[PDB]
């Protein structure tokens, strides 16, 4: 369930 | 006991017969009268399973090839909704017909010589007449959908930023809950943005389709250019001025048909 | 007896669109107006199109031919203009078509503003008197606006029908009793038939009606006279496969017709006889009801060839035809007999004491379920 | 720990409106907010998951409460029909050999 | 009644939204309110429907262990009547049949 | 519930 945000979080870095 | 023999010589047909049937019930938990009426009941029991089987074929074909889609869509009904409306009315019936055995065999007509065969399929009939799953799979693809309604309320040559298929999602809204399914309250309050704004964007979308009509009509004569320009920066105008406007605005109300009476003189 | 008495088609206008609405001119009892769907074929056609047709002539071409960019889908005459044909869209407009004008496009027409109608218009009627007259039209979202006959430009009251805790109702079909102008009932798409007033301190909605668990599709106040009193009861038609029969001063349905196997589209009352109404369904059976001869099996029922869905049913005002609109666009029309049609000196008699004996087995159903 | 559908739903909402904000300033909008969402978001779930087990340990538990009361009623009146036949039983063969007894006797 | 623990993750979340509307506009969380207070309300009526079947429970399962032990005792008693019905049987029908060959005698 | 966040928002709008 984390997984899904964190994704979110590194698409630019 | 042999006033209620003459029920062949009253009763002509199998509906009044069902219908005298249902109205004296009660007296059949007598085991004398319950073993009185024998030759009756098979024929009532060979018509319920007819109607039974007919009503399985009309579950034969499905919804998309069905008239009644067709006749639900011009009755303005979507076509999820009317596939829960149709496949409820369906359950309706098989319940009424489930009621009519259990009034024609008395009580206990589930352990029945003909009642289990009847209750067996009933039960296997109702456990494919339910409507959770598209309902399901519906709530998923309007969540996934994003029908949005937020944002300034033009988009550029002139529009208006309003798709008017949200009304669908509207009527969608208003009919599932009806029929007792539990929608997600952001899709509700999403249906409810739908609504306010849907007649002011109607109005701005006409007042809008209208403009370019006649500035269409303005470019091709240019002759009358000098006459029609007094009130061409007047709505020129009232467009600048809504184009600071958002969909959130409460300013938008008295602006639509400040718009729209301005466009009709100009029409005019 | 049932018999068809004539056939009504067009191949450039009526074919692959579904009828909407039927009527026949009080003026005029020879003719009847049309409403039709849009063509999904050929977007270049116009959406909407109304034709009006004829009993007298023998000819097959439709006397006159309105159309509309959007799709209208209620028709009706105006009850004290012989000129004007009044129609209701899609988009909510209430368009006006005249035939002394030689234009098919409409010459007048609502607004789309937030004071008219945006939703889609199902019903549209004109009530009142010869010096008196609006034009009434409910759409789906509830909202009602009255409108003059001479000036369509502004509605000239407007409120939305609404109920628990101000819910908007969806009014779905329309009816008016006779004599009356201030009252009249409405189906609902929610399954519910309401009483509503037009203007009074509690001009609205009024009461509840409940029994059916479909969309409610058509509903018909009473409409003979004689010599004991009917108007207080209506019947509704429904998705359930039921048609019911209900009275204002009953908050329950006095009796409901379960002969169907389908969905049942519309039902209206015999301008005549006072115990006699027709329905049509969804595989092309229209039925005829007689309440002083049975109240279990249809007098006479006949199928139209092909078995489309039957959208609409409409009697004349003689009486003595009878209508119906097929779901490919074909008007089929059928003559009744003389020995259904007529109602004899006794028939308001004989239907004053079945009424009753209605109620009172409907009464022993109720206690019966009861316990 | 399965997720049910109704928290997908509402993960997917909130999802939704963090891709706008994310979209509509900047990235430092979510970089707290997230982590303080995530554990209520884990939380809904075990607590759903925890509340399907105590349904059915109650279903099942209820249902063994019914067998319960009805297997002891059986039982008692089954006792209690040993305990009347002994009775009669006894009191008449009790007479019977007692009335034997008497015959040998004389 | 508000839980703790409820409580707590809402003030995180209000020094997390007082942040974020201090730090850029007021248009942050205008989208964000219905959706955060239904999740919210949602953890706090599942939690407040746990406890109302937590007590339930314990209770059911208090006289099942009850009903379980005395009809345990029941049982028994049963066995233990239908045990001396059939001893008292036997030793009475023995005696009385000695006492008839001694009839016969 | 409701009356938490919404003093959060008015509180200063």
């Amino acid at each position: 369930l984390a997984s899904f945000f964190n994704s979110l979080l590194s698409k630019k870095t | 006991t042999a006033r209620l023999r003459d029920q062949l010589g009253t009763a002509k047909n199998a509906n009044e017969m069902f219908r005298i049937f249902s109205r004296f019930n009660a007296l059949f938990v007598r085991p004398h009268i319950r073993g009185a009426i024998r030759e009756y009941q098979t024929q009532l029991i060979q018509r319920v399973k007819d109607d039974i089987e007919s009503l399985h074929d009309k579950f034969k074909v499905q919804y998309p090839q069905s008239q009644a889609c067709k006749m639900s869509h011009v009755r303005d009904l979507p076509p999820v909704s009317g596939s829960i409306i149709w496949a409820k009315q369906i359950d309706r019936q098989l319940t009424a017909y489930m009621k009519r055995v259990e009034d024609v065999l008395g009580k206990g007509w589930e352990n029945h010589v003909e009642g289990q065969k009847l209750k067996q399929d009933g039960d296997s009939f109702r456990m494919k007449l339910n409507t959770q799953e598209i309902f399901d799979d519906w709530a998923r693809k309007v969540q996934q959908r994003n029908l949005g309604v937020s944002g300034r309320i033009f988009t550029i040559k002139l529009k208006v930023n309003f798709l008017p298929e949200i009304i669908t999602l509207s009527k969608e809204v208003r009919n599932l809950k009806w029929l007792g399914f539990r929608v997600p309250l952001a899709i509700v309050n999403k249906a409810h943005q739908a609504n306010q704004l849907y007649p002011f964007a109607i109005s701005l979308i006409e007042s809008v389709r209208t403009y370019e009509r006649t500035c269409e009509k303005v470019e091709e004569r240019n002759t009358i250019s000098l006459l029609v320009a007094g009130l061409k920066k007047e709505v020129q105008a009232l467009i600048a001025e809504g184009i600071a406007l958002v969909w959130e605005s409460y300013k938008l109300d008295p602006y639509v048909q400040r718009l729209a009476e301005t466009v009709f003189n100009f029409q005019e | 007896k049932l018999s068809l008495n004539r056939q009504f088609f067009d191949e450039r206008w009526s074919k692959h669109r579904v009828v909407s609405c039927l009527d026949w001119s009080s003026q005029y009892p020879e003719l009847l107006v049309a409403s039709y769907n849009n063509n999904e074929d050929a977007p270049h056609e116009p959406d909407g199109v109304a034709l009006v047709w004829n009993m007298k002539y023998k000819k097959t071409t439709p006397e006159y031919v309105f159309h509309c960019q959007s799709a209208v889908m209620s028709a009706t005459f105006a009850k004290f203009h012989p000129n004007l044909v009044v129609g209701g869209t899609y988009s909510g407009q209430i368009v006006l078509w005249d035939n002394r004008s030689n234009k098919r496009t409409p010459v007048q027409r609502t607004p789309l503003s937030a004071a008219a109608h945006t939703h889609p218009v199902y019903c549209v009627n004109v009530v009142g008197t010869q010096n008196a007259h609006n034009l009434i039209s409910i759409s789906t979202d509830g909202k009602i606006c009255s409108w003059s006959l001479d000036m369509l430009s502004h509605p000239q009251d407007s409120m939305e029908l609404v109920h628990k805790q101000s819910k908007a109702v969806a009014v779905t079909s329309m009816s008016f009793p006779v004599g009356d102008v201030n009252n009249f009932v409405v189906g609902s798409e929610e399954g519910s038939v309401y009483t509503a007033c037009r203007h009074g301190s509690k001009a609205g909605i009024s009461e509840m009606f409940e029994g059916h668990q479909g969309p409610i599709t058509g509903i018909h106040c009473h409409a003979a006279v004689g010599a004991v009193d009917f108007s207080h009861l209506f019947v509704t038609s429904s998705f359930d496969w039921t048609v019911k029969l209900w009275s204002t001063k009953n908050n329950k349905p006095l009796y409901s017709f379960e002969d169907n196997a389908g969905y049942v589209y519309d039902v209206m009352w015999s301008p005549t006889h006072p115990a006699l109404f027709a329905c049509v369904d969804g595989m092309g059976r229209l039925d005829l009801w007689n309440l002083n001869n049975d109240t279990e099996v249809p007098t006479a029922s006949i199928s139209v060839e092909g078995n489309p869905a039957l959208n609409r049913v409409r009697w004349t005002h003689s009486g003595r035809e009878i209508a119906v609109g097929d779901s490919e666009g074909q008007i089929v029309i059928y003559d009744v007999g003389e020995q259904i049609a007529v109602p004899r000196n006794d028939e308001w008699a004989r239907f004053g004491r079945t009424l009753a004996e209605i109620n009172a087995n409907r009464a022993d159903a109720e206690e019966e379920a009861a316990t | 720990s399965v997720m049910s559908e109704r928290v997908s739903g509402l993960a997917g909402s909130i999802y939704r409106e963090f891709e706008r904000l994310i979209h509509c300033y900047d990235e430092e909008v979510v970089k707290e907010l997230m982590p303080l969402v995530v554990n209520v978001l884990e939380n809904l779930d075990s607590v759903l998951s925890e509340n399907q087990e105590h349904e059915v340990e109650l279903e099942l538990l209820r249902e063994d409460n019914e067998q319960l009361l009805t297997q002891y009623e059986r039982e008692k009146a089954l006792r209690r029909q040993a305990e009347e036949k002994f009775i009669e039983f006894e009191d008449a063969l009790e007479q019977e050999k007692k009335e034997l007894q008497i015959q040998v006797e004389h």
